[PDB]
């Protein structure tokens, strides 16, 4: 059995559901004196898997008073009548034993928008419904509570004073609120003196009533895993890592980034842009108390408008895997479509699913397409399509609440987006990536190959003062070339080096091919903005 | 009946799914005073072919428990009933005779996403499995697995801890998977012991293992066929013409000539797709020894007619990867919405073959480089331009995709797609003047008849500034008189090879398609980045 | 130069499901 105990996360929501179906039956002599008569069950709605059916698990031991279990889709029969006598001969039951309580199971099956469906007999269910809650006197000790997670197509005349008062919303807990989670959904498990369940809660931000207790189950499997080559065992943080790779995404599990990784040290030259992009992340996650004291909302918007080739789009890649967020993937034009209503509202579920995973940051790549808004009807470029522009404008900052959800555009034509989204609140951070100059053509070769022999003996400061002009993907070709020659050298018949010692030959024709990629024309269109 | 020696082939994916479902019934005492649950749910995902649902009769008939097979659409019928009821009635039956395994197949078909579709009885559907599987106090002795191929058109309500925790990914086998897969199939087969298995792993790549069933049944039916015994390896080398796996069903390039004997004097061209597509195929531990990624596709421009997409076919035919064709602005659609997921299903069939080459010829109709600069025209159709940016690099991480192109200017090409890691290769093919006229000459006439020796150097001489397409008709025209006179044969024609007969009538009529004044925009670029430019 | 936004889809019945009243 469950209690109150062994449900945590939010606090101030469990007090006003244990005065409603326990304070009127344990103390009666409050509502008869004075006031009028106590309020029945509420309906719970949530994301799902936030503890909402275990809630009302604690209430049928805890309690004590007679309990019957009703499943939506459960009451349903071929027969015309039988479709609502089991509702009818369920409340009339509970109402013989008073009080008692009833649990509705997903009553979003069964109750439905009446106005929107046409020609079905649940329309006869959802009408039953509204005369046996709050009908003409069979109403006296008896409260039902419900638990679903769309309270959007549920009927206007279910939720009024007689049959729902209250609609409880058991949300995504917060920092200082993740902790409880975890201690009791572990404490029959057996853990060793080097755990730290603090430190579990700032790295789990998804994680809200399931994906925290699939942490500790995918943890405790790896721990059987390792143990397979009586006894006793226990955990030690070695497997807390490993289960924090893929444990988070019950809802943006449509969205998953996989595998790509730098580890914050294969970009080079951006010494400053990395302590920028970073110190937007870690301050308003870290550091919760530090803006509430000051009372101002941080800066979220970061925007990259440099040439193609200096290493931009597989820059978000750094903050994929380095920091604590999620990562919400979007590869240009991918969301789209040709329905009128899922052109926009693809905008929508990702923004609300991204504000339910707080904190996270999305990317948005190639905004080219996605910005073009003040030109329509341009002959070709086609009408309505201005519409995934306002929608988005309505969901960087738009009419919501401050849910710390980070956005990252990367494009390489900054004349072409819509200025609405270019103003602080949306895009705050505009920092424009230079091509990398001689000391920065130095920190841009190492960081490439990373775990290649550099033929000690050879200085690599020759390229840096030359080829001057290049940017960070055309010195990726020159290494690549090299590399190309160097496996030249070693297909032939061994029967000659067994090492990957590349020298100076390899890279005495890799400077030959090497071209560069942007123009010295192209290169005027973004030193003409001079901010 | 299958067991767990029929489904090898897969090691990471397959000791996932014996350790959750087989494990926690042999061995039950280490569960016990431990505080967690085991796992409950078991769901797979992946492309369509990998044996998702064979899986489940495995180890089925290896534990020796109970097993239940529930299909997808055998649930749902009228009598607005029973589509439910069916679903409770077979979880009872399993909810006795503890343990009892139960498969429920077609999650992409029934109950699906409920705020995406329009259904009355798809909001019950969706909603009595939540119950059945974690309701008040259930999920005692069943183990459900599930099957599907559409991971993202099930309801996000379903893939939580309770219901489906624990996913697995059966993909593609390419890192030493396909061996196995060989192995399996063809014990119970008779095959003759004179050839190895070891080099046909690596022939074909886009196979997803019931294509490599497809492989031994061709071979087959193709060893009755020719002794109307065993197998040998000319029934299995017709099984690897006509392929055409499971994953590149909808684009078919298997209509070409042969290849690599019809081009020539072009060495260092021929030379550099050589070492191209056939390095990172051929030899993948030489770029894990030096940890770097390996050269992308290749770019093709210059004059019309020079042979850019006869070289495409040379790698089309040739070489062990597959082939992706797509002509010109083949994948635009008149839809507004749509026109970008034919780019983007060609690319993601790509990344599923690992590897494979594709051709996007006339990259003028497909590259249109700004559409802001561009307003006399009025296009600003940069949805595709973006879209093709970030599927060849991208976000996503790369799995050995080479892309092909041809055109002739590089002046309507955006500057985006020609930086290295995309397109990093802009060779330039020239001109043939005094040596590659010659060679030419004897690779287009070599299942040809000829006469006894002829000098072919005076045809180089006459013709100055020829295309390669310029030098057919010159000996195409040649074949054309060679029939002429065997109309005259009527009362068998007595040379059965070409004479001369046709220089004195048609190397006159000197035909240049490429004009003086259209040949100066090639002799424009010369790349001004020079050599000798290394250390001292 | 004008390409269609939209598929607008209109239709689509659905499925039924009938009551069978016992007789007796
Ligand atoms: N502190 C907690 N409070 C509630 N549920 C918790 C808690 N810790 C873990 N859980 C688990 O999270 C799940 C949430 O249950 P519930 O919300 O009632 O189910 P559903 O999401 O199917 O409606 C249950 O499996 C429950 O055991
Ligand atoms: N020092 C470097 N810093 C960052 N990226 C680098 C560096 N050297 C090479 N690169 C490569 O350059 C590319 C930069 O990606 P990005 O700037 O997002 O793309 P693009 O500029 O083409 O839009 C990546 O492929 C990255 O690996
Ligand atoms: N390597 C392999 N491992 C397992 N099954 C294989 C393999 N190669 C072929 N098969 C067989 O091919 C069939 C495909 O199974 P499955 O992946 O469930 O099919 P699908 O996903 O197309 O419905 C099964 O009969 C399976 O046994
Ligand atoms: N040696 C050759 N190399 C390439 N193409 C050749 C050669 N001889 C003849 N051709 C002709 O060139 C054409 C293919 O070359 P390519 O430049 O790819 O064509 P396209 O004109 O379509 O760009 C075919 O018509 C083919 O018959
Ligand atoms: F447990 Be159900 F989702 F209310
Ligand atoms: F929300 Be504002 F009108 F862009
Ligand atoms: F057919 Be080619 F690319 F002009």
């Amino acid at each position: 059995e469950v209690g109150y105990d062994d449900i945590g996360g939010c606090r101030k929501q469990m007090a006003q559901i244990r005065e409603m179906v326990e304070l009127p039956l344990r103390h009666p002599q409050l509502f008869k004196a004075i006031g009028i008569k106590p309020p029945r069950g509420v309906l719970m709605y949530g994301p799902p898997g936030t503890g909402k059916t275990l809630m009302a698990r604690a209430v049928a031991n805890e309690t004590g008073a007679f309990f019957f279990l009703i499943n939506g889709p459960e009451v349903m029969s071929k027969m015309a009548g039988e479709s609502e006598s089991n509702l009818r001969k369920a409340f009339e039951e509970a109402e013989k034993n008073a009080p008692a309580i009833i649990f509705i199971d997903e009553i979003d099956s069964i109750a439905p928008k009446r106005d929107k469906t046409n020609g079905e007999v649940e329309r006869r269910v959802v009408s039953q419904l509204l005369t046996l809650m709050d009908g003409m006197k069979a109403r006296s000790n008896v409260v039902v509570i419900a638990a679903t997670n769309r309270p959007n197509s549920i009927d206007p005349a279910l939720r009024r004073f007689g049959r729902f008062d209250r609609e409880v919303d058991i949300g995504i807990p917060d920092a200082t609120g993740r902790l409880e989670v975890l201690r009791i959904h572990t404490k029959n498990m057996k853990l060793a003196d080097d755990v730290d369940l603090e430190a579990l809660a700032a790295e789990t931000h998804g994680y809200v009533g399931a994906d925290i207790a699939s942490l500790c189950s995918e943890a405790a499997m790896q721990q059987i895993r390792e143990k397979m080559d009586l006894d006793s065992l226990g955990v030690t943080m070695d497997n807390f890592r490993f289960a924090l790779g893929n444990s988070n995404p019950s809802a943006l599990r449509e969205t998953v980034v996989e595998s790509v990784n730098v580890t914050w040290d294969d970009v080079g030259g951006l010494d400053e842009i990395k302590e920028e992009l970073k110190e937007t992340v870690e301050y308003p996650v870290l550091h919760p108390d530090q803006y509430t004291k000051f009372g101002l909302s941080p800066s979220k918007g970061v925007l990259f408008y440099g040439p193609p080739g200096t290493g931009k789009t597989l820059l978000a890649k750094a903050v994929a895997t380095e920091v604590s967020a999620n990562f919400i993937s979007v590869k240009g034009p991918e969301l789209l479509s040709m329905w009128y209503g899922e052109s926009e509202s693809n905008i929508r579920d990702i923004f609300d699913k991204a504000r339910a995973a707080a904190p996270t940051v999305v990317f948005l790549d190639e905004l080219d397409s996605i910005a073009k808004a003040r030109g329509g009807s341009l002959g070709d470029a086609g009408g309505a399509s201005d519409r995934v522009v306002n929608q988005l404008l309505t969901e960087m900052d738009g009419m919501n609440a401050k849910k710390n959800v980070f956005v990252i555009g990367a494009t390489n034509r900054p004349d072409q987006i819509d200025p609405a989204i270019l103003r602080p609140g949306r895009l705050d951070q505009l920092i424009y990536v230079p091509l990398p100059d001689e000391n920065a053509r130095l920190s841009i070769l190492n960081a490439q190959l990373r775990k290649t022999p550099l033929e000690p003996g050879l200085e690599l400061t020759a390229i840096a003062k030359a080829t001057q002009g290049f940017s960070g993907a055309d010195l990726l070709y020159i290494v690549q070339r090299a590399a190309k020659y160097a496996i030249k050298d070693s297909i032939e018949a061994h029967r000659v080096d067994p090492v990957p010692y590349i020298t100076k030959e390899h890279f005495a024709e890799a400077m030959k091919t090497a071209k560069r990629s942007v123009s010295d024309a192209e290169l005027r269109r973004y030193e003409a903005y001079s901010q | 009946e299958v067991g767990y020696d029929d489904i090898g082939g897969c090691r990471k994916q397959m000791a996932q799914i014996r350790e959750m479902v087989e494990l926690p019934l042999r061995h039950p005492q280490l569960f016990k005073a431990i505080g967690i649950k085991p796992p409950r749910g078991v769901l797979m995902y992946g492309p369509p072919g990998t044996g998702k649902t064979l899986m489940a009769r495995a180890v089925a008939n290896e534990t020796g428990a109970f097993f239940f097979l529930i299909n997808g659409p055998e649930v749902m019928s009228k009598m607005a009933g029973e589509s439910e009821s069916n679903l409770r009635k077979a979880f009872e039956e399993a909810e006795k005779n503890a343990p009892a395994i139960i498969f429920i197949d077609e999650i992409d078909s029934i109950a699906p996403k409920r705020d995406k579709t329009n259904g009355e009885v798809e909001r019950r559907v969706v909603s009595q499995l939540l119950t059945l599987m974690d309701g008040m106090k259930a999920r005692s002795n069943v183990v459900v697995i599930a099957a599907t191929n559409r991971p993202n058109s099930i309801d996000p309500a379903l893939r939580r801890f309770g219901r489906f925790d624990r996913e697995v990914d059966i993909g593609i086998p390419d890192a030493t998977g396909r061996l196995e897969v060989l192995r399996i199939h063809t014990k119970n087969m008779k095959l003759a012991d004179d050839v190895d298995l070891e080099a046909l792993a690596a022939e074909t790549h886009g196979y997803v293992g019931a294509d490599i069933a497809s492989l031994c049944s061709e071979a087959a039916m193709q060893q009755i066929r020719e002794k109307m015994l065993g197998v040998t390896m000319d029934n299995f080398r017709f099984a690897l013409g006509n392929s055409n796996p499971s994953a590149l069903r909808e684009t078919v390039v298997e209509s070409v000539n042969v290849t690599w004997d019809d081009v020539g004097g072009l060495d260092e061209i021929k030379e550099e797709l050589k070492e191209t597509v056939e390095y990172p195929v051929l030899h993948p531990d030489q770029y894990t020894k030096f940890g770097l990624s390996p050269s992308k596709g290749v770019l093709f421009y210059g004059p019309p007619g020079t042979g850019k997409t006869l070289l495409a076919k040379a790698v089309a035919t040739e070489v062990s990867a597959n082939f992706i064709s797509v002509k010109g602005p083949e994948l635009l659609s008149m839809w507004y919405g749509e026109s970008e997921s034919n780019i983007r299903d060609i690319f993601d069939k790509a990344r599923a073959a690992a590897p494979t080459v594709v051709f996007l010829d006339e990259l003028d109709s497909i590259a249109k480089a700004r559409g802001g600069s561009l307003g006399d025209a009025g296009g600003a159709s940069d949805r595709v331009v973006n879209q093709l940016l970030t599927e060849m690099d991208g976000m996503n991480a790369k799995k050995n995709v080479f892309v092909i192109g041809a055109t002739n200017r590089p002046d309507q090409i955006d500057p985006a797609i020609l930086r290295p890691g995309r397109l990093d290769q802009l060779i330039y093919v020239p001109l043939p003047d005094e040596n590659a006229r010659l060679s030419i000459l004897n690779a287009q006439l070599r299942k040809t008849p000829l006469e006894p020796g002829l000098e072919l150097t005076a045809i180089a001489k006459a013709t100055q500034g020829f295309s390669g397409a310029d030098l057919l008709y010159i000996v195409q025209r040649a074949a054309k008189y060679a029939i002429k006179d065997s109309i005259e044969a009527h009362r068998v024609d007595p040379v059965p090879y070409i004479t001369k007969e046709h220089f004195a009538e048609a190397m006159k009529t000197a035909k240049r398609s490429v004009s003086d004044a259209e040949l100066r925009r090639y002799e424009a670029y010369s790349q001004q980045m020079k050599a000798s430019r290394g250390q001292f | 130069a004008a390409a269609a936004a939209a598929a607008a889809a209109a239709a689509a019945a659905a499925a039924a499901a009938a009551a069978a009243a016992a007789a007796a």
